[PDB]
């Protein structure tokens, strides 16, 4: 799954 | 019962309150500060939620009574439907102070309540007075508001699933005094020490709240499936 | 015409407790769970669909269907359904000899109709002297079962039974005379003489209404297509 940081960005 | 780590992301579970109102104990579930808010760590969140789901599922299998607590007006409506859908009763808005412990005294209250309901299709037609009629209706309404949704129980519930927890700190205290396990959707300003299954979500937007309600609702249906029959056709 | 989603809601798949079960019904059963047999719905529909076709076929030649539902629960339900399709019904004990012994029961119906009018008109009243009470009460008893077939119906061309055990007496007389029969057989009922069979829960109020709905539907449809 995609990293939380990138998703929130 | 493994809600995608991305569905909640759009729901709004990530957005907490601001620092000015932030329980310092919640540090283990923090990711930073968007516009000085406090973004819950979803990766930290998700195992706990799914774990509680399984816990609550084995409960419903042993046929242990579950319970939910009303919060904001929107939350209360949502809680009601999910509960009625399956079972597990439900509170509404006030929690009727010391319901647990004064459960024997509120039991007499439930008794009187049901009698009035029964006598609401009896005593109403005969001996009706322009005074007594209003008395009966009004009292029933108040009693129903909160006591309704619990009257069915006829006994001590074996679990509780509140929301936010902070708004109902009173409920957790009584539950800790009896051993009755609980689950709470703790937020960035809620003391979770008393909880036995910390669900670090966000009691807000309702949207996300509806997710948690839907989730547990599904797990207790699996308990009923063990109480009825297995999936087949 | 019924769908799997239809039955799955009603609970047709629910079957009697493990202990009570005729091993002859094992094919129509899927996998028992929680000491309860779970019907294999996947098989139910294909046969139920064939049976609805057959019921449509019958009503084409304006045959007379008879519905049998002694079970107190479904008894009233069967009454209502048989009205919409105007087919005969029997929601009480299937009086022995109902078909086989036709001469006797036919005379009985004659007596009934005669008693019916007399009292309806009012003759009974004038008589009074407790004899009027007797003739009204006799009507009640007769109507409690005889009612539903009063309008002739001699030797129907099919019988629809809710249960395939409780009404074993009916599922027999018909076999003797060669009248085809249908039944919502459960897991505790013998799959014998039923001819066109239909594995289905025969207890739940929900499921019985489902069956009644679909069967009544096809029967009136057949009447209309011939019309
Ligand atoms: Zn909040």
């Amino acid at each position: 799954t995609e990293s939380f940081a990138q998703l929130f960005e | 019962a493994t809600v995608s780590m991305r569905d909640m992301l759009k729901a709004g579970v990530h957005f907490g309150h601001q620092t000015r109102y932030w329980n310092p104990k919640m540090k283990p579930f923090i990711f930073g500060a968007r516009n000085k808010v406090h973004i819950i760590n979803l990766e930290k969140t998700v195992p706990m939620f799914n774990e509680a789901l399984a816990e609550l599922n084995k409960i419903a299998s042993r046929k242990g009574k579950i319970l939910f607590v009303g919060t904001k007006r929107a939350a209360s409506e949502a809680v009601k439907d999910a509960a009625l859908s399956c079972d597990q009763f439900f509170v509404n808005h006030r929690w009727l102070g010391g319901m647990l412990t004064n459960w024997k005294t509120v039991r007499q209250s439930i008794k009187r309540l049901k009698d009035l309901e029964t006598q609401s299709q009896d005593g109403t037609f005969d001996k009706l007075t322009k005074k007594e009629a209003l008395m009966r209706t009004r009292e029933l309404e108040k009693l129903e508001n909160s006591l309704g949704g619990i009257k069915d129980m006829g006994g001590l519930p074996d679990a509780l699933f509140v929301i936010d927890a902070d708004h109902e700190h009173i409920a957790i205290k009584e539950a800790n005094n009896l051993g009755i396990p609980v689950f709470a959707i703790v937020d960035t300003n809620s003391d979770p020490d008393g909880v036995d299954f910390v669900i670090p979500g966000n009691d807000d937007a309702i949207r996300a709240v509806t997710l948690y309600l839907g989730a547990v609702a599904a797990t207790v249906r699996e308990g009923r499936s063990q109480d009825l029959a297995s999936q087949a056709e």
